[PDB]
């Protein structure tokens, strides 16, 4: 209801709005993937327990490449994977 | 230990009043029957009532394992931007620089144990 | 815990007595006289504690060093292989096969079950040495009623721990 | 010094630099508690005699408990004294219950006892210790104060020292009012928060599809848990 | 028919309005009522059924008044009244919103602002709102999107070009998750620059020419020491860089890679054993630092996962009591703690002590009553042990200091008050169906003196005997505990009270029931009187 940008209530119309005709057959046509739409009306009831269902790590933060070598270069704990 | 300030906690409560009580609250060692008790609990050495350099603060983030820090010597994060603008703001000091890469360890295992 | 420093006149049951209500402990076994003992708990978090909160404290009027150190496979291991000082390599501890739902680590239990299995209470546990006992109502009796026991019986010499 | 109000009034009266012309836009509620009315009401009579009407009001609350009496004390515009003076009459007579059932007079404090309670003031205020602020106050609006265990001549002392350095501004003509219904709104919180404690199982949770949501996980639980025990029995055997 | 009386009609409404009020605190009925309510209007705009605009809003008060700690609803709550077209509302949404956060939560500031700075076109007070959100939830982790609006706001409303260069550098020494990107604003932001005049903005003339040799007012040659000077920047820059890579990288390798789950989720959920660990540790390691605004919010931030749990409740009481010594703090961290968790025992035992501790008796007097009505004056008869014990012993002792004393020799009257002891008797006289008869009976034999324990004597043990009830004559540590009170009664000389116990107690136990009362009662004889440890042997030996 607030992060999917197209259920928003303040700019919720205006998404839907402006998709665009795309009165081309072949723009459709052209990829194959999911279009995976989250609706309005889902509730607290899926995905009862968030860890079970496959989670991912957050991404390490990013660090600038020319400043790379002054990094310390053992970690502490020794992690796997 | 535990079970003597459990059951001393319980005995207090049950045989002593108020007017007793608060003329039991001495300030300079802040010891109050009631809560005291409540506190040094798990912990034996409890002292009731300079800091990067203890042995907390050096080994923080991972126990036994001690690793002088680098850190900024005078921050200004805990200060608000609405008054960091009334005055230009100096260059940052540093301290512990030469010891991002330097961790030492204190293995009283190997040298107590493995090598008697 | 590698609890070193010992007095050797403690033995292992008055080593359980000190370590204990840090958190629920697999094994406490301690050598024959290497003034050193060896202390494992199930949980990394309530070790840490322990050598937090214990260290440098007298048992037996000595000044105790608390660190990390091996079982006693893995010390049997790295002797024989420090005499012939061939590799002398580690093996990982094993993990908990996380996600785990039942365990609030740090926890100590003593001892028909209907419970209603709601977040703030807590459902598992291990047991006291060892198996895995779903964890009862009725904690803090049992606990309390153990621990009046022990202060009557510690009082008069039945148990020095 | 002593232990009778009116000479370590007289004290903070002659040596405190000004003392006397008042603090513009100060506000202080204290809410303060009592088992009984009729041994406050003496009290607070004579505490209404000494000062003006304008600057101390008594609010009670609707006696929704009936029995706890909720009072709120207000002084609005007081001078650097005539806070010195109501606070430590009503932190004496609120604790003059459980310690000195017999000694009975409403403005000499005696000296077993030690002055503690707690005011609130507003958020605008600009402070530019035996006083002290708290961390995580629970009224949206105002500033918790703290007074920790102090003899009466200290508090008073205390208490001069602290209202010299504030300075209160502009708040709303019922801010009183504000305060009366937030604080009514915390408490009446708390007290419902207290009813549901036999309520938990199956009061208001659905307990019947919970349990089968979070049956098979706890059992897979307890078979990794098994699963590590023989696992860590393993790896510490000698064998 | 319009909308809200076919709506009313429908099956569905009574159904889910009835799930709802039977089952409060299971947040799916709320949203599926609520989808309902919403879907059932199915253009919302401002011309829609005030009779049922006006239950949306009931709707939605009622959930956030009863789940206030979920961040996406008070941003939908907002921002549908924001489409019904008063800002003014919304305004106050948002607040409450924050204030049932207690100011601490990233998303509703960062949604608020991006919010405001719409609506509110007055430029100080909305930059007054920054420096708001700043000082509280400046310090997260996860700050970077706060920051990285807020220096939006200052380029694109700035004319002047210095207030950018101040809140930039206090990003610089800030540890947050992205802090690389405000890194290379600052390093472009250098090497965009072109005079000399414009070295002072970073920092004072004063500064540079003593720390790094450099004059601002060289009249000369000016562009190899601009260069000169690029290079020295660029180098205390880098050294900064190294500090906070360091705190960054060292958070997020130990403490922050493992929490996984950061949103309140239900009051129905379970956290994982993983990360109630690596929480724990994490407000461990964020004490040590000694920052404060970052130690509150690590603790509200640590509450959305498990808020409902408890363990953070009294962790950050316990902080607040003796690490920074703020102690109505801690009394407020756990009246504000009983609302959210769920086993509220250990919190009401230790909300108790911190009230006793701060000199607040009257709040005691009247927190009991809460307990004692809440279970309707019948507290003697609740299942769980651990409410009532805690109840008795505080009650006991605000029961000591109303009445003075009743018995001799300055002895407070404890569990013997007889507003108590009915309380007392009321339990054990429901002998096996109760738990903990054992520690009533055993904290009832306390009192050591003569007619204290005359009066024991004659009301609990004397009457179980003559009752003759099966539970108690049954169980060894009942007389255990009728031995261990006459014995340790100072009123008696040795001989008279061994005599009354071997005479006049141990023969009234009965034979059929030795098997378990002598290993109890054998234990004390072994103890205290080892002397006539034959006599018991032989009344209980295994032939007549």
């Amino acid at each position: 209801k607030v992060f999917v940008d197209a259920n928003r209530f303040d700019i919720g119309d205006l998404v839907k709005a402006s998709k665009l005709p795309q009165r081309a057959n072949e723009k459709s046509a052209h990829h194959s993937f999911k279009q995976t739409s989250r609706s309005r009306d889902e509730t607290c009831e899926s995905n009862p327990f968030p860890r079970l269902n496959n989670p991912k790590k957050l991404e390490p933060p990013k660090i600038l490449s020319q400043w790379s070598n002054t990094i310390p270069k053992t970690s502490i704990f020794y992690s796997v994977d | 230990m535990n079970d003597i300030l459990t059951d001393y906690k319980t005995f207090y409560l049950t045989h002593s009043n108020i007017v007793t009580y608060e003329s039991s609250i001495i300030d300079s060692n802040t010891f109050d029957p009631i809560l005291y008790p409540e506190l040094k609990m798990s912990n034996p050495k409890y002292d009731p009532v300079d800091w990067h350099k203890k042995t907390e603060w050096k080994e923080a983030g991972h126990i036994g394992i001690t690793t002088e820090r680098p850190q900024i010597s005078n921050s200004i994060i805990e200060c608000n931007s609405g008054t960091l603008i009334q005055k230009p703001i100096s260059l940052p000091n540093f301290r512990n620089l030469e010891k991002i890469n330097q961790v030492k360890i204190n293995d009283l295992y190997t040298e107590e144990f493995l090598k008697e | 815990v590698f609890i070193g420093g010992l007095s050797s006149l403690v033995t292992e049951d008055e080593l359980r007595a000190y370590f204990q209500p840090f958190g629920t402990i697999v094994y406490v076994k301690i050598p024959v006289g290497k003034c050193c003992g060896f202390v494992q708990y199930v949980d990394r978090l309530s070790a840490e504690a322990a050598i937090a909160g214990m260290q440098g404290f007298p048992i037996a009027n000595s000044r105790v060093r608390l660190s990390w150190g091996r079982s006693a496979k893995q010390t049997a291991l790295l002797q024989q292989a420090m005499l012939s000082n061939s590799l002398q390599v580690q093996q990982q501890q094993p993990g908990l096969q996380q996600p785990n739902y039942g365990y609030i680590p740090s926890s100590t239990c003593e001892a028909n079950v209907s419970s209603t299995m709601l977040p703030g209470c807590q459902i598992l546990n291990y047991s006291n040495p060892q198996q895995v006992i779903m964890q009862g109502s009725e904690a803090v009796v049992n606990s309390t009623n153990a621990m009046l026991n022990r202060l009557e019986q510690g009082s008069n010499g039945f148990m020095f721990a | 010094q002593s232990f009778d109000i009116w000479k370590n009034l007289d004290r903070i009266r002659s040596t405190k630099k000004n003392a006397g012309q008042f603090i513009k836009g100060s506000l202080l509620i204290l809410p303060m508690r009592t088992e009984d009315k009729q041994q406050f009401d003496e009290c607070m009579d004579e505490l209404h005699k000494y000062i003006s009407k304008d600057i101390l009001r008594c609010y009670p609350q609707k006696e929704q408990k009936d029995e706890g009496m909720l009072f709120y004390i207000v002084l609005k515009d007081f001078n650097i004294l005539d806070s010195c003076f109501v606070l430590s009459v009503l932190l004496a007579f609120q604790k003059r219950l459980w310690m000195a059932p017999s000694e009975k007079s409403y403005f000499r404090v005696p000296k077993n006892i030690n002055l503690t309670g707690s005011f609130y003031l507003p958020k605008n205020i600009e402070t530019g210790s035996s006083i002290v602020e708290v961390g995580f106050n629970v009224v949206p609006d105002f500033q918790q104060f703290q007074v920790k265990a102090c003899h009466v001549s200290k508090f008073m002392n205390e208490l001069s020292n602290f209202f010299s350095q504030v300075e209160f501004g502009k708040c709303e003509a019922n801010v009183i009012n504000y305060f009366k219904r937030e604080y009514n709104r915390t408490y009446s919180q708390i007290s419902l928060a207290l009813y549901e404690l036999p309520l938990i199982g199956d009061g208001l949770f659905d307990i019947k599809s919970y349990i089968s949501k979070t049956r098979p996980i706890i059992e897979t639980s307890k078979a990794q848990m098994i699963k590590h025990i023989s696992e860590m029995k393993a790896y510490n055997e000698i064998s | 028919m319009d909308k809200y009386t076919a709506l009313i009609h429908d099956e569905n409404f009574s159904t889910l309005t009835l799930n709802v009020s039977r089952y409060p605190k299971s947040l799916a009925y709320w949203e599926k009522l609520l989808n309902y309510i919403v879907k059932a209007s199915a253009p919302i705009c401002k011309s829609t059924e005030p009779q049922l605009l006006k239950l949306i809003r009931c709707t939605y008060s009622s959930m956030l008044n009863e789940f206030p700690y979920l961040e996406n609803y008070y941003i939908d709550f907002a921002l549908l009244e924001y489409k019904l077209g008063n800002v003014s509302m919304s305004h106050k949404i948002f607040q409450r919103g924050l204030q049932a956060f207690n100011q601490r939560s990233l998303l509703l500031w960062t949604s608020y602002l991006k919010f405001c700075n719409n609506v509110i076109s007055h430029q100080k007070q909305l930059f007054k709102k920054y420096e708001t959100a700043e000082e509280y939830v400046g310090l997260h982790f996860f700050s970077g999107e706060f920051w990285d609006l807020y220096l939006e706001q200052i380029s694109s409303r700035c004319t002047s070009s210095k207030k950018y260069w101040n809140v930039l550098r206090k990003i610089l020494e800030i540890p947050l998750h992205s802090f690389s990107k405000f890194y290379a604003l600052w390093l472009q932001r250098i090497d965009d620059i072109m005079d000399l005049k414009q070295l002072s903005q970073l920092t004072s003339k004063d500064e540079l020419l003593k720390k790094l040799k450099i004059d601002i007012n060289y009249s000369g040659r000016k562009g190899p020491y601009l260069q000169d000077a690029k290079k020295k920047l660029k180098k205390i820059t880098k050294e900064m860089y190294m500090v906070v890579q360091y705190q960054v990288l060292e958070i997020y390798s130990i403490f922050e890679s493992k929490i996984y789950i950061n949103y309140y989720t239900s009051p129905e959920t379970l956290v994982s054993s993983d990360e109630i660990e690596t929480w724990i540790k994490y407000l461990d390691y964020t004490i040590t630092l000694q920052t404060d605004s970052l130690t509150h919010l690590n603790f509200q931030r640590a509450l959305l996962p498990l808020a409902h749990y408890d363990l953070v409740w009294i962790k950050y009481s316990k902080w607040l009591i003796n690490s920074k010594n703020d102690l109505l703090g801690a009394k407020n961290v756990l009246l504000m703690g009983l609302k959210f968790s769920l086993k509220k025992t250990e919190i009401i035992k230790l909300l108790y002590s911190v009230i006793c501790k701060l000199n607040e008796y009257v709040l005691l007097r009247n927190l009991l009553e809460k307990i004692e009505s809440s279970y309707s004056d019948n507290v003697e008869n609740v299942d769980d042990f651990e409410i009532f014990w805690d109840y008795l012993q505080f009650k006991t002792f605000c029961q000591n200091s109303l009445y003075s004393s009743r018995y001799s020799d300055s002895q407070s009257n404890g569990l013997l008050n007889k507003e108590l002891f009915d309380k007392v008797w009321k339990r054990l006289s429901c002998k096996e169906k109760k738990s903990g008869q054992e520690i009533l009976l055993n904290n009832l034999v306390q009192f050591y003196s003569k007619d204290t324990v005359e009066f024991v004597e004659k009301n609990i043990f004397q009457k179980i005997i003559e009752f003759g009830w099966e539970y108690y004559l049954q169980n060894g540590m009942f007389w255990n505990c009728y031995c261990r009170l006459i014995y340790f009664d100072t009123s008696r000389s040795y001989l008279d009270k061994r005599q009354y116990i071997v005479r006049k107690i141990w023969p009234q136990i009965d034979k059929k029931f030795a098997q378990s009362v002598l290993p109890s009662l054998t234990e004390f004889c072994e103890s205290y009187f080892p002397e006539e440890m034959d006599t018991l042997e032989e009344m209980f030996t295994e032939e007549p």
